[PDB]
């Protein structure tokens, strides 16, 4: 949660500080303390909405840095769930934004969707959600028989789930109006302020990593 | 519950009327002036009374007291009774029971008039044939002959719209 | 008769409308009246004989009772308990000889008299 | 008699309005993909009758403000209109027969306005001020529209008695020629509401709960007697209340379904929205009802 | 056609084994697709699975009244079910649990003591520890 | 290999223009999105009854926190302190003694339910599979001194049910 | 017995009252917070049990906190504590805030949720899933069921 | 599917049938078979004055028909 | 005195349910204003327009039909002055 001091004219602002800091843990002094593999779950949960990625980077951080290669089939499967990950992650961001702006009910379809990828992530390694599942030196505990055909049938069903959020809204003209005017950001001041990602796509720059 | 009703919805009238004229805090005058307004209302639609007390209730106790309210909440603060208001509330008690003991236990009032101090259901029409309502047909004829009235009513109005924008920074 | 965040008379006073009669009066925070309990349920010696707790200020009834509505910004049994008597009694010992410090009335009231109107 | 006409009004108020808390529950859920309130006994009847009861029965808020008066009168307000606003509505035979009931209905819509603004003043520290001085502003803006747009329904049939309306809807719906100015006119409910698509981001709740959903009801029923419904016969009364019934249910289940469907606006898209987009479609419609009546030989019968 | 899922649909009431059989499992909370019976077990709990429905909805299971003396007729608990259908019952498995439900091995319980935190009867933390420095005792034999 | 969107305009075709405006006085996909929205009313739900019925799960679950004894046998754990050392709350404590008759055992094997946070570590550092992650998952505890595991209260729990521990075990040794 | 047994059915009364509905307030810090959103997912329904998701804390009944309640949270979380009515219960989620647990050893961090208020239900997991956290929910209205609160107040 | 929402719908629809159809039965009962006169002008209270006067029950649902001619 | 007596029972309903629900338990902005004062003025020409239906039967209609469209016609007068000299905007 933050705390936001808003110095505004009203209906309108002037100024404004975002106290980010309420939700501070200590993730740095803890590792500091700690051994790698111990002090893997911070990097499976500092980010908590991808629960896999995390794991990704600190996997090929300690594998970057210790001369030893992954074998390729640890590789796709790393590929397989971070692309897992990412559409949760950003189906997690629409759903988010829909609740703090509205629209209840696209909300919980595409939870209902992700309760599906929740029971994956259950089948695949046993958690809801903090799977760490990932040691340095490729993926531990593999998946097993009876998997890849769930996936190719959730693939079908969300993607017509998907032309069917871009039915529902998208177009929808009312969150048109609600949301385009703001939100513009320069390429220039995209470099200079630090942004990575998803603001230096939508914001002119051809950026990916 | 008794053949005066409209004499006692008349003493209620003036008991609001004291009643913020006690001088309160402003939104419990405007308390005061919405019971007033509604007991004027009711003695108004009991003369019959079809039209006119139900048109000064949006009006009145549809779009000026909401602006009373208004300008109380936004403009004074009250941020920290007395004994002048509650004293004025009790010599405005106190006179109407006067003037109430004046009518009653004696045959009359005068301040100077001659006031029948009686039932004020005299005088009243001995029941004619109507048909229509007279105060619709009347209202009505605002607009069959005020040729010259709307004009500067409505003239008014828009004189009200662009001063009001004016002093509160035109444009 | 001890003061506090859940008192009775306090509460009483506060929260009125009576009649007035004098009587002396002298009542002490809880605070450190529990302090001198656990000083004396922590150390031995002070067993076997009573204690009494005392406090500092002892005047007038009525002119504390209009210190409490000066504080609180407004003009049978339990009420003949507060208008009968409240007396010292010089003869068992108390807060000082057992070494542990009162604090007085003033302070204490502020910290307790919210709750007014605003 | 009278009182049992009066009671046999008012004791289904409660029924009518926690179990219209029931039905939009439910029908919020199967927009959704849900159940419930099912669990709890026999389909969640009970299940309103024992929160309403516990929100009864809980704590009273306490002050933590001033002014005890004023927290009594105003939802003391809120619920003699919503208990007072049912009265001349006619379900064919009404309760009080009224020379005019359109503009009671607007003039009791403003004492709504005053109930909120009397809790506003009453409520808190200056922001809860602020946010209801605002949910003032919005409601407030809409009484100019509702007000021209049921002046311009009540033209095509003059009289201000809404007994001579339900007999005019007897041959074709009011809703053909008038269609956009119902449409406007029923947009205007919606915000009436104060409902989605609008805002409200205490005590008390319980008043102020039943004065929303008998306004809601209210609404409902005015829009069904006032923009369709189909005739009515005498010495067969309940024929024509069961096709009542039926309409404004389905209505109702309308208005729940648009709700459960759209994010809210922006304040100042919404002002904007208000005037630049009804004021002048009203007037235009309005002017259009004016001037086509007395075009096509056709001025109402107003006794 | 309305009329035929009327038809339909009105038969599984009455083949619920009456009208009060089917008071007793619709005031207790939902199941109205019986039907299947699958397998009755010990505390007498009867599980029945349907694999027309959708996935999630094969295995449910109808609890009793005092099965461990409890007056259970209301207010079921979660584990208060045995481990095998326990098993079988959160779809870790997909074969039926009376194939091979024991092990044999005698020390496993028969009550399977359900939750029991807030009774008379519950768990308290201790310590599994012996004497920690052996404190000395002073000489009780009469001296001096 | 870029694929942007939000590149086009308003052609000025009479009819684009006249589909534009009826868009913006008649909502037409307004209701388009009532439709869909209906679409999905009447569906079926797709939930459960909780009491009744339970929600689908995998055998490698992380649950109970059991533990085993052999066949016809003694206890599984042998004090090797391996669950301490990997434990990364340090929710385990080992305090171990031997006994009189030469095989080497504990006096103290405790866990913080707080401290838990369900790796898996473990159940894949212990040697002989002593303590294994359970199957189920309801604590749900009224009190707070209700969730420190003692030595006895896990054997409690690994004996009030094993055969399902074995089930899940005996189905899923083959993987880890 | 006549008073007794009816004291005794309007007992049960407000009991099954209280019981049926709670809608709390989600307090939700942390990924438990994902885990109350999806325990409000089709799969696990709060509105089958009269339970509404809504962040209005004067009319909340229960309380779940959960997440990583932190030494900068926590006079907030009292100050929404204290504006909360006399019918109140806590329900402490998951293993951050139910005892410290995984970031118990840190500095700004309450160590669990019992140092700050008073606590009713503990439900451990990370994240407890959904199963476990309703089955908590209904542990918490069999502990309303038995509450003997107006059988205490006749025998006082 | 929406067969659960039904019965509460028809028990809300069943509290919004009552009241008109309670109030039209005891209009019909306390007239005698009528519907009341509504009194919109003085006209039409004037004639209801004379009905009830003729009436002599001091009522005016009577309605003395015909066998008071000569 | 009937709807006075309804108005009365509905009036001691409500605070009979007021007392069992509370005895038995034991700065701002300019651009505000505008939109009140400019609410009050276009429901002054409401209070103007609405008898309108009540003059629909006279001998009198073309001389009440140009005053009443002039009625509307200069309320959209003074709703273009305030909608194009700033007097609503943001
Ligand atoms: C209230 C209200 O508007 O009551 C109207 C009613 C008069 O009826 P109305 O529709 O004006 O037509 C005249 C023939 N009844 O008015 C009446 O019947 C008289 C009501 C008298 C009491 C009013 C008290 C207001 C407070
Ligand atoms: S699962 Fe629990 S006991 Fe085991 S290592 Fe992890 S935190 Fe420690
Ligand atoms: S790792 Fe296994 S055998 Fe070793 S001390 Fe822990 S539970 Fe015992
Ligand atoms: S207990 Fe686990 S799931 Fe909950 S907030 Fe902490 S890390 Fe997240």
């Amino acid at each position: 949660v933050l705390r936001l001091v808003m110095e505004l004219s009203g209906e309108m602002v002037r100024k404004c500080d975002p106290h980010i800091g309420l939700l501070h843990r200590g993730t740095e002094k803890l590792i500091e303390y700690k051994t790698y593999l111990q002090a893997l779950p911070y990097f499976d949960r500092l980010d908590y909405v991808s629960m896999m990625c995390n794991e990704q980077a600190y996997s090929l951080a300690v594998e970057k840095l210790l001369n030893i290669q992954p074998p390729p089939r640890a590789q796709w499967i790393r590929v397989l769930f971070g692309e897992i990950t990412r559409l949760l992650n950003h189906i997690m961001a629409v759903t988010t934004h829909a609740l703090d702006i509205g629209a209840m009910t696209p909300f919980f379809w595409m939870f209902e969707e992700r309760e599906k990828m929740f029971e994956f992530y259950e089948r695949v390694s046993g958690a809801r959600m903090h799977a760490a599942y990932v040691r340095p030196g490729g993926v531990h505990q593999d998946l097993p028989l009876g998997l890849m055909d769930d996936i190719y049938e959730f693939s079908k069903n969300f993607s017509l789930r998907i032309d069917e959020l871009e039915e529902m809204l998208t177009n929808n003209r009312i969150w048109r109006n609600r949301t385009v005017d703001i939100g513009v950001v320069t390429a220039e001041d995209a470099l200079n302020y630090g942004f990575s990602g998803v603001m230096l796509r939508g914001s002119g720059i051809q950026w990916d990593l | 519950m008794m053949t005066y009703i409209v004499f006692i919805l008349s003493i209620i009238f003036v008991m609001g009327f004291v009643g913020f004229s006690s001088k309160p805090s402003p939104i419990y005058g405007g308390l005061g002036l919405i019971v007033s307004g509604g007991v004027g209302c009711g003695i108004v639609l009991n003369f019959g009374g079809s039209f006119l007390g139900l048109m000064v209730f949006l009006i009145y106790l549809g779009g000026m007291m909401v602006v009373f309210g208004y300008t109380t909440a936004m403009a004074t603060e009250q941020y920290p009774s007395n004994k002048v208001v509650l004293g004025t509330f009790i010599t405005g008690l106190l006179m109407e029971f006067l003037m109430v003991y004046y009518v009653l236990k004696d045959k009359e009032v005068e301040i100077v008039f001659k006031f029948n101090g009686m039932g004020d259901w005299v005088i009243y029409d001995t029941g004619d044939s109507g048909f229509f309502s007279e105060e619709a047909m009347g209202i009505a004829a605002l607009y069959s002959y005020g040729t010259w009235l709307v004009i500067v009513t409505g003239w008014s109005l828009l004189i009200g719209v662009v001063v009001i924008m004016e002093i509160t920074r035109g444009n | 008769d001890i003061f506090g965040r859940e008192d009775r008379f306090l509460n009483y006073f506060a929260n009125i409308r009576s009649l007035g009669k004098k009587t002396v009066k002298q009542p002490v925070y809880i605070v450190d009246v529990t302090k001198g309990i656990i000083n004396a349920i922590k150390d031995p010696d002070a067993r076997g004989k009573t204690f009494a707790f005392v406090g500092p200020n002892r005047y007038l009834l009525f002119d504390l009772v209009q210190y409490v509505f000066a504080v609180a910004h407004r003009p049978r049994d339990k009420v003949e308990r507060i208008h009968t008597t409240d007396r010292t009694l010089p003869h068992l010992p108390g807060l000082e000889d057992l070494g542990v410090q009162a604090t007085p009335l003033e302070l204490k009231a502020i910290e307790v008299l919210r709750r007014h109107r605003t | 008699m009278f009182m049992i006409n009066v009671l046999t009004l008012i004791i289904p108020i409660l029924l009518a309005v926690a179990f219209l808390t029931l039905v939009e529950r439910k029908v919020l859920g199967y927009m959704q993909f849900r159940k419930g309130p099912n669990v709890v006994g026999p389909y969640g009847l009970l299940q309103p009758i024992a929160d309403a009861i516990k929100l009864f029965i809980k704590e009273p808020l306490r002050p933590a403000t001033s002014s005890i008066s004023m927290f009594i009168l105003a939802p003391i307000l809120a619920l003699t209109l919503a208990l007072t606003m049912w009265i001349p509505l006619p379900m064919p035979y009404p309760l009080i027969n009224m020379n005019l009931g359109v503009l009671f209905m607007l003039a009791m819509s403003s004492l709504a306005v005053y109930s909120i603004l009397w809790s506003g003043w009453a409520s808190n520290s200056k922001y809860a001020l602020i946010g209801a001085l605002r949910a003032v502003a919005q409601t407030i803006s809409y009484e100019v529209t509702l007000a021209i747009i049921l002046l311009s329904v009540l033209l095509m049939n003059g009289s201000f008695t809404l007994s001579t309306l339900i007999i005019t809807q007897e041959q074709v719906w009011l809703i053909f020629p008038a269609w956009p100015l119902a449409m406007m006119w029923f947009i205007s409910t919606l915000a009436e509401t104060n409902r989605a698509p609008f805002d409200l981001t205490a005590g008390p709740f319980a008043l102020f709960f039943m004065a929303e959903y008998a306004n809601i009801i209210m609404m409902n029923i005015f829009t069904t007697t006032l923009f369709l419904g189909a005739f009515h016969n005498p010495y067969m009364p309940e024929l024509y209340t069961i096709n009542f019934t039926i309409k404004s249910l389905l209505l109702s289940i309308t208005f729940l379904w648009i709700r459960a469907s759209y994010p809210r606006f922006r304040y100042d898209q919404l002002m904007h929205l208000l005037w630049k987009n009804f004021l002048p479609l009203t007037l235009a419609l309005c002017m259009w009802h004016v001037s086509l009546p007395i075009l096509l030989s056709s001025i109402p019968p107003q006794t | 056609e309305l009329l035929q899922v009327l038809k339909r649909g009105l038969q599984q009431v009455s083949g619920h084994g009456g009208l009060r059989g089917y008071l007793r499992v619709l005031f207790r909370a939902n199941d109205v697709r019986v039907g299947t019976l699958v397998g009755e077990d010990k505390y007498g709990n009867k599980y029945y699975e349907d694999n027309k429905q959708f996935f999630g909805r094969h295995r449910w299971v109808i609890y009793t009244t005092e099965m461990n003396g409890k007056n259970t007729f209301w207010d079921v608990d979660g584990s208060m079910v045995p481990p095998e259908w326990h098993r079988w019952l959160h779809c870790m498995t997909d074969d039926p649990p009376t194939v091979k439900p024991p092990t044999a091995r005698k020390f496993i319980w028969t009550n399977h003591k359900f939750n029991l935190s807030g009774t008379p009867q519950q768990y308290v933390p201790y310590s599994t520890t012996r004497k920690k420095i052996q404190e000395w005792v002073p000489p009780s034999t009469p001296y001096k | 290999t870029y694929k942007y969107v939000n590149l086009r305009e308003p052609s000025m075709d009479m009819k684009s223009v006249t589909d534009r405006a009826a868009q913006t006085l008649l909502w037409t996909e307004l209701i388009r999105g009532l439709g869909m929205t209906l679409s999905y009313l009447f569906r079926e739900p797709a939930t459960i009854n909780y009491p009744f019925e339970k929600g689908p799960l995998s055998p490698r679950f992380r649950g109970e926190h059991a533990l085993r004894r052999y066949p016809s046998g003694e206890e599984r754990c042998i004090a090797c302190k391996l669950c301490e050392a990997v434990c990364p709350a340090q929710a385990i404590t080992i305090e171990a003694e031997p006994r009189a008759d030469g095989s080497r055992r504990t006096t103290r094997y405790d866990i913080d339910m707080t401290k838990c946070i369900y790796c898996g570590f473990c159940q894949e550092a212990c040697p002989v599979d002593a303590i294994v992650e359970g199957p189920n998952f309801e604590f749900s505890t009224e009190t707070h001194e209700e969730l420190l595991y003692n030595k006895e209260k896990l054997l409690n729990n690994g004996d009030k049910w094993e055969a399902e521990i074995a089930a899940n075990i005996q189905a899923d040794y083959l993987y880890r | 017995s006549r008073g007794e047994y009816v004291v005794a059915k309007l007992d049960d009364l407000i009991n099954w009252a209280r019981r049926s509905s709670l809608w709390p307030m989600t307090f939700g810090l942390a990924c438990c917070a994902v885990e109350m959103m999806h325990m409000a997912a089709p799969r696990y329904d709060m509105d089958r049990f009269g339970v509404v998701f809504r962040a209005s804390p004067r009319q909340s009944d229960v309380m779940i906190v959960a997440g990583t309640l932190t030494n900068k949270m926590a006079p907030a979380l009292r100050k929404v504590y204290d504006q909360m009515p006399e019918p109140r219960y806590v329900v402490s989620m998951g293993s951050c805030a139910n005892g410290g647990g995984y970031y118990h050893y840190s500095y700004s961090v309450v160590r669990g949720c019992d140092r700050i208020v008073p606590v009713d239900i503990y439900v451990p997991g990370c994240p407890p899933t959904a199963e476990a956290l309703l089955y908590g929910i209904l542990q918490l209205q069999k502990k309303i069921k038995r509450e003997k609160r107006l059988r205490i107040w006749y025998r006082r | 599917m929406w067969f659960e929402v039904l019965p509460g719908i028809a028990v809300m629809g069943v509290c919004l049938f009552i009241p008109g159809m309670a109030t039209a039965r005891i209009h019909r009962f306390s007239n005698g078979g009528r519907e009341k006169r509504v009194a919109h002008y003085s006209y039409q209270w004037y004639l209801m004055e004379r009905d009830r006067r003729v009436s002599g029950v001091n009522r005016y649902y009577v309605s003395k028909g015909l066998e008071n001619i000569d | 005195m009937n709807l006075m007596i309804t108005l009365l029972t509905n009036f001691t309903l409500a605070t009979l349910l007021v007392t069992i629900a509370f005895w038995l338990p034991q700065p701002f902005s300019m651009k505000f204003f505008l939109v009140a004062i400019t609410f009050l003025l276009f429901d002054l020409e409401i209070a103007l327009l609405l008898p309108l239906p009540w003059a629909s039967q006279t001998t009198n209609l073309n001389t009440m039909l140009t005053m009443a469209l002039l009625l509307i016609f200069l309320l959209a007068v003074s709703l273009a002055y305030e909608w194009t000299q700033k007097g609503l905007e943001w």
